[PDB]
């Protein structure tokens, strides 16, 4: 799955996060969260509050699924294709808050560095993440 | 929309923070950037043979001013948003006919505009009493549609 | 929601013609087969083995009548949905929080049911009036949801 | 694409229709554009109103593509490649159509056989068209 330069803009962006991607992986999470609407009466069951170090430990899971994907993105499905069977076979999940974690790193990682202003990289973490939701509800031929 | 002076000054002050003089532009040169299938209604732009011909094009400059505008709008009378997008809506429904699956971003895309250019505001707080407010314009030009 | 007397009288007036004391319980039914993804919700139902195990619990047909009834309320009080919508929204919301992309589907799987027991009056004037009538409830489930 | 008995209850939906399938088509197509809601503006080009044996004349144009994917089914993306061709190289068209086409079917065949009260035809014509609308927008690996 993906090939083309989509991939020299997320490895960029993640050149710039470094040693700091699970920390604005964490900060993607109070972002929807803080309006926490409709999850409110979900409970994700991980005190979704400051003072909760199982949210911070959540976000280290995002930034470190991006990057054990782009240590092979040519064979993550398979990686990750747990994250699919305890979203998909577990928790019974409602993949509609993808739309949400989605944007969250785009206006959490605005604190610092979001795009970088590149007429594609803001593309590319909100279009990569087509390899990352494709893996996580696989279809199983 | 529906909430207190006290958390909607804050989301409606941030329009001083904001330079709408062009920031609007910079909004849709970018919902491109994440969504450029839509390239069947910003067909009259012409200027698009690449991503970097948006920014460039003067339209887009001033035509930002209108999306843009047009939210502005609300804020300084959220007495009713139909009264007022009855045109767009009318407008964007039988002259544009925007599918009603775009708003939702480009609502996702401005917010990001002013946690980067603005992020020491981005507060809990600013955020939350953001969406309810800008959802109800989603709606608006999609109120004519159904 | 919108229409003239005379042509909301029609899609108002199928009602008799609709048995909602079970018509109402084969709407949801049959909402499963063409989208039975949605064993979230229907968890409670519990009885779920087999698609014939739906049409043989004793709930659907009783939930049937809280379903469709909710929508004749709206006829039966059109001055304002929101109004009574309120609770169903506030308890759809919080309480089962139901994807707001569902309910466009049930509104055209229940005009199937029209046209098939009684497709004599699928009349193209009895249809147009039939979208933007239940379109309200969508909506009106969603509307607490932004 | 697909192959369970997903297939058996459309072959059997196709076999009371028989020579009767052009037409369903055609009544599929009255059924959305009656509303002319959005379309409206569009002008599809073809007198959406009687009297216009175009309307009649693209009906048989669904129902032949159902049989002729009937036909082969397990390689139906070659041959309506063209289809997605023209409605994705071609007219921009945007296919969130394909959700009032699709009821359509049901709404329309209701003044005749629609579903046939089967706890999976319902699905049938309606899932069906997974591989149909999958082959009319085909991404092309
Ligand atoms: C592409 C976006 C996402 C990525 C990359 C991602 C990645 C991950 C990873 C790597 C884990 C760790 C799994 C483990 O414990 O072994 C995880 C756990 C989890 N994710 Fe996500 N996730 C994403 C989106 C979401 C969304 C939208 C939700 C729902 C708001 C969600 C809810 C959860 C939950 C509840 C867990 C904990 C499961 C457990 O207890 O083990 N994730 N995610
Ligand atoms: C949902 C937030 C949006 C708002 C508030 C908005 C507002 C406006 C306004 C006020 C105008 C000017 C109308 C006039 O010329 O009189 C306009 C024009 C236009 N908008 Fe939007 N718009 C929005 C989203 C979009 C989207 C998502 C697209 C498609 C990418 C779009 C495409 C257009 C086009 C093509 C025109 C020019 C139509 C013409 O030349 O008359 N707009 N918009
Ligand atoms: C959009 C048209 C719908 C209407 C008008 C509607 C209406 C209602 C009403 C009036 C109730 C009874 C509330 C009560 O017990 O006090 C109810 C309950 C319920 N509905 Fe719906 N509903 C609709 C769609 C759906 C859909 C699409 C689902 C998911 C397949 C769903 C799932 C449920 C469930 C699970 C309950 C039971 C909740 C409980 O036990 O309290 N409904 N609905
Ligand atoms: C799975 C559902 C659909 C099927 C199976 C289907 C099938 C076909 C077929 C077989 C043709 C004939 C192509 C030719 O002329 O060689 C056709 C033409 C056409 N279809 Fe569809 N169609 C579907 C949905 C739609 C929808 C939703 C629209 C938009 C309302 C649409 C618009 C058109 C138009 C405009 C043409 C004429 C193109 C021309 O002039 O050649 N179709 N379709």
């Amino acid at each position: 799955v993906l090939s083309p330069a989509d991939k020299t803009n997320v490895k960029a962006a993640w050149g710039k996060v470094g040693a700091h991607a699970g920390e604005y992986g964490a900060e993607a999470l109070e972002r929807m969260f803080l309006s926490f609407p409709t999850t409110k009466t979900y409970f994700p069951h991980f005190d979704l509050s400051h003072g909760s170090a199982q949210v911070k430990g959540h976000g280290k899971k995002v930034a470190d699924a991006l990057t054990n994907a782009v240590a092979h993105v040519d064979d993550m499905p398979n990686a990750l294709s747990a994250l699919s069977d305890l979203h998909a076979h577990k928790l019974r999940v409602d993949p509609v808050n993808f739309k949400l974690l989605s944007h969250c790193l785009l206006v959490t990682l605005a604190a610092h560095l979001p795009a970088e202003f590149t007429p594609a990289v803001h593309a590319s973490l909100d279009k990569f993440l087509a390899s990352v939701s494709t893996v996580l509800t696989s279809k199983y031929r | 929309v529906h909430l207190t002076p006290e958390e909607k000054s804050a989301v409606t002050a941030l329009w001083g923070k904001v330079n709408v003089d062009e920031v609007g532009g910079e909004a849709l040169g970018r919902l491109l950037v994440v969504y450029p299938w839509t390239q069947r209604f910003f067909e009259s732009f012409g200027d698009l043979s690449t991503p970097d011909a948006v920014m460039g094009n003067p339209k887009v400059k001033a035509h930002g001013k209108k999306v843009l505008g047009a939210f502005s709008d609300g804020l300084a009378h959220l007495d009713n948003l139909k009264g007022t997008f009855a045109t767009l809506s009318e407008l964007h429904c039988d002259k544009l006919h925007v599918d009603p699956e775009n708003f939702r971003l480009l609502g996702n895309v401005l917010v990001c505009v002013l946690a980067h250019h603005f992020g020491k505001e981005f507060t809990p707080p600013v955020q939350a009493a953001y969406q309810k407010v800008v959802a109800g314009v989603a709606n608006a030009l999609a109120h004519k549609y159904h």
